[PDB]
């Protein structure tokens, strides 16, 4: 099997997140 | 010309109907495991029974940009499970929603009655979710989720880092992601039909 994937954006909260590409 | 699976209509039909099922679910685990605040959800129907439905647009758009990469992997019976992970404020798993799919190698051409029993099947589930809070301890404050997707390794396989489907990005899930120390297991549903069996459990932190 392959895996787990998941996506690189993560979910978002409430009221957007800070900034941090890495 | 010669068809492939993913090339039936049926095949595209019931990777819309699980793939829908599959945002129903996720809404509704969000609430009911409180994810979001119940502020941000409003009752809505759904195979007849009553569900919880997300009225915040980013987490929707979020939903269904994910979901929508599982779609071409149902039509092509890739998709072995699909697991929504909650996570603690220090991005420790404390649930893990478990659905499990396996679906014919093949569909029928004589799309009479392609879906005549499967929203009983999709029903119990949602139920079954409905009251997961009843065998399950409330989760701690600041909580996220992620989506993991388990697919069967074919013969060519992909050894690309950062797979992107529809214009969205997916990598390797971390095993602190994921590792959980002999985690309690909570069966809540196993069904099976002519075109789909799943397993949906739990697993719960110690």
């Amino acid at each position: 099997s392959s895996g787990p994937w998941k996506p690189a954006k993560p979910a978002p909260s409430v009221s957007p997140g800070p900034w941090k590409p890495i | 010309t010669t068809l492939t699976r993913q090339d039936l209509n049926s095949a595209q039909v019931v990777a819309d109907v699980l793939s829908e099922f599959l945002e129903v679910a996720v809404h509704l685990i969000l609430y009911v495991r409180e994810v979001y605040p119940v502020g941000i959800f409003q009752k809505r129907k759904k195979y007849n029974v009553p569900v919880q439905m997300s009225c915040h647009p980013e987490l929707n758009q979020y939903i269904q940009d994910t979901l929508h990469c599982v779609k071409p992997l149902l039509e092509k019976n890739d998709v072995e499970k699909v697991v929504v992970v909650i996570l603690d404020k220090e991005h420790r798993p404390v649930e893990k929603f478990v659905f499990e799919i396996t679906q014919p190698p093949l569909l029928s051409i004589n799309s009479d009655s392609l879906l005549s029993h499967v929203e009983q099947l999709l029903r119990a589930f949602i139920l079954k979710i409905s009251k997961v809070d009843k065998v399950l301890d409330h989760n701690p404050p600041g909580c996220t989720f992620t989506v993991l997707v388990h697919t069967r390794e074919a013969a060519t396989r992909n050894m690309e880092k950062i797979q992107v489907i529809k214009d969205f990005p997916w990598i390797l899930a971390d095993e602190q992601d994921v590792h959980m120390h002999d985690p309690r297991l909570i069966p809540l549903k196993t069904m099976t039909s002519d075109i789909l069996k799943m397993q949906l459990y739990v697993e719960e932190r110690a």
